[PDB]
Order: C-alpha cells, then sequence, then structure tokens
DNA sequence: CAGAAATTGGCACGAAAATTGCCTTAAATACAA
DNA sequence: TTGTATTTATTGCAATTTTCGTGCCAATTTCTG
C-alpha cells in the first residue's frame, strides 16, 4: 500500500499511476471474474458505436454486456457511466 | 516520451529574377538587373538576338 | 389525452478492501571481574 | 569461568476508515392505446 503511492511508470502504450492496475471485479459466466476498468472500456466501446437516432440505455447496455458472460447490475453500469462521464441516453440522441 | 513523428516535403521550383547572383567559372559574378524583352536586345544580320 | 412502461440517480445495505498509528526492544558479541 | 554494556537487526500487526457492487423507490421521459 505504501510502496505505489505517486510513483508512476512508463509503458509503451503510455504513463500510468502504478495505482491504476489495482482494480474491482464482477463476476461472470464460468465461474470467472472480469475488471471494473474493463468493463469501464467495453461501455465505452458499446456507447461509441451505437445508433445515433436511438442511443442505448443502461439496460440495453446491460442485457448486451450479459451475452458474453459479464453480469453487471444496471445501477453498477451507470455508475460506470457516470464515471466516464457520459451523458444519459436521453441526452445523447439527435437529428 | 514521443509517440509518432510525420514529415512532410514540400517542393518548389524557383525562377530567375532581378537580384539573383549568377557568375562565370573566371570569377566573373554579378547580379542580374533587368529582365530585357526579346525585341530590344541587340541582333546580328540574321536576327538572332543575344 | 393520458395512463403505463421505461429510464435515471439519491440513499442505503453488508462486506470487502485500503489505510494508519504504533512495543517507544530481543538476541548476538566483545569486554570486564 | 560468567555477567553485563554494547551493537545490530526489525520494512510487520491490528484496529479504523473508506470504498465496493447492487437493491428500493421516487422523479422524470417516452410510448402506445
Amino acid at each position: 500500500s505504501r510502496v505505489t503511492t505517486q510513483k508512476y511508470l512508463h509503458s509503451p502504450r503510455g504513463i500510468f499511476e502504478l495505482k491504476y492496475f489495482f482494480s474491482s471485479h464482477v463476476n461472470t459466466e464460468g465461474g470467472g471474474e472480469a475488471s471494473s476498468t474493463a468493463i469501464r472500456a467495453l461501455v465505452k466501446k458499446l456507447i461509441a458505436a451505437e445508433n445515433p437516432a436511438k442511443p442505448l440505455s443502461d439496460s440495453k447496455l446491460t442485457s448486451l454486456l450479459s451475452e458474453q458472460g459479464i453480469m453487471v447490475a444496471r445501477r453498477t453500469v451507470a455508475k460506470y457511466r457516470e464515471s466516464l462521464s457520459i451523458p444519459p441516453s436521453n441526452q445523447r440522441k439527435q437529428l | 516520451g514521443v509517440l509518432k513523428i510525420v514529415k512532410v516535403y514540400l517542393a518548389v521550383k524557383r525562377r530567375i529574377q532581378p537580384g539573383d547572383k549568377m557568375a562565370g567559372r573566371h570569377g566573373n559574378k554579378g547580379v542580374i538587373s533587368k529582365i530585357n524583352p526579346i525585341e530590344d536586345m541587340p541582333y546580328d544580320e540574321n536576327g538572332t538576338p543575344v
């Protein structure tokens, strides 16, 4: 806990906090676990490719994720989206 | 800390004009002062200008 | 028109995870009696 | 011979706080009859 405080690591991808690698988890199909920092990337990817006329809601993201066996509740998806600073589904539609 | 480098090359053709410096092989340099039209240059019996 | 279905987020759970303040000496060693 | 002042070795425990995912439900949007 003490060592990893405010020390940076330089990977070819970029510069990280060395505490960015410690993350939470949710259950998965098959008895495994999936990290929250990967579910955030998956949610960002899914939102960044939806139909602009009909944006995906939190239920339509929970159901979409629960076909690769990710087993995430809707409220957790909402928490991840609000952590990513993405407006709700009714505020992303456009003509 | 460097991710990508992009280099762009531009090619331009420079013509001759007054102020450009010309010379020769015997140490006789000079600067162009005028671009004279053809019908003003001196010509010989056959009409070939200089 | 309007009741109903759908969406969203504040607040609340237990459990897990992460922090933070301390036992503010015990045992090997060389020296002296 | 032994008792002792001297010198290393010691980078962990155990409370206490904070954060986790997810359910309840009221307020706001959207939708179909």
